[PDB]
């Protein structure tokens, strides 16, 4: 829950539902996918971080 | 809440009234204590709570109670 996150954050297989937050996570480098704080012109590029840690994840 | 608590169940008890063996609304009920298998093993480890009276027995202090 979007701030079920904001807890853990400050410190089974569910099934997702809709309007929660999640963590999404890549198969390959295992980098768990965030906002990038970058641009290429306003809004962020997005990409793949090393942390599970830090909202953007 | 403890109020609270027994009226969701009896709405379900009064949704199983009418079943069957394998009703269909039947294990439906069972499929959410599995999805919720963690998260309904909390409530009932909660009645582990007399009961523990016999252990203030062991090392009683003062009658009223104490330890």
């Amino acid at each position: 829950s979007v701030r079920a996150l904001q807890e853990m954050l400050a410190n089974g297989h569910r099934t997702l539902l809709y309007g929660h937050a999640i963590l999404l996570r890549h198969a390959h480098s295992r980098m768990y996918l965030s906002c990038l704080t970058t641009s290429r012109k306003l809004a962020f590029d997005v990409g793949l971080q090393e942390d599970a840690t830090g909202e953007a994840c | 809440l403890l109020d609270l608590q027994k009226d969701m169940v009896v709405m379900l008890l009064s949704l199983l009234e009418g079943n069957v063996v394998n009703g269909m609304i039947a294990r439906q009920m069972v499929d959410m204590l599995v999805e919720s298998s963690s998260n309904v093993e909390m409530i009932l480890k909660f009645f582990d709570m007399i009961v523990g009276s016999e252990a203030f027995q062991d090392y009683v202090t003062d009658p009223r109670g104490l330890i």
